[PDB]
């Protein structure tokens, strides 16, 4: 029972490297962080694909 | 460790890579499986085009990561 | 870091770890000292017995913290 405990408070400690969640909770936000950035990747590969057939019809 | 390479079409390359493999040499594995060459190949991570000469540890690109592959024309 | 697993019968196994460390890999470790298997290893620590799939940190295992050490049969 201190300040340590893990900010679900899933009643685990947390951990100064993991920004205050533990093992698994930390896995969980990793995993959510990492959802995010697929998805964020994905529209800028689209933008890029629209972009890259739009300069090719530019041409012929 | 093992990186994914997902197509805007379907796809997902599954290659196997170190930290220190180059984005070029990225794009070298891709063509032994897919025939796609290097200078065809756009690479994503993390809202960045993924640079030539660059390394997969210089973007962070750990155990799991998924890039995204956009053809060039 | 340091911590310390006193068993029983008068040892005091002092082991190499870190807080990231699961307590599987904390086993292993005794296991590379002792000889004594992982999946016949209790470990005690402020009341508690460690979870294999948990780290150090998450029991707040930090420096010099001293563990118990059970033969399972
Ligand atoms: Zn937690």
């Amino acid at each position: 029972q201190s300040e340590l405990l893990c900010k679900k408070g899933c009643g685990y400690y947390g951990n100064p490297a993991w920004q205050g969640f533990c093992s698994k909770c930390w896995r969980e936000e990793y995993h959510k962080a990492r959802q995010k950035q697929i998805q964020e990747d994905w529209e800028l590969a689209e933008r890029l694909q629209r972009e890259e057939e739009e300069a090719f019809a530019s041409s012929q | 460790m093992q990186i994914f390479v997902k197509t805007l079409t379907g796809k997902t390359i599954t290659l196997e890579v170190e930290p220190s493999d180059t984005i070029e040499n990225v794009k070298a594995k891709i063509q032994d499986k897919e025939g796609i060459p290097p200078d065809q190949q756009r690479l994503i991570f993390a809202g960045k085009q993924l640079e030539d000469g660059r390394t997969l540890s210089d973007y962070n690109i750990q155990k799991e990561s998924t890039l995204h592959l956009v053809l060039r024309l």
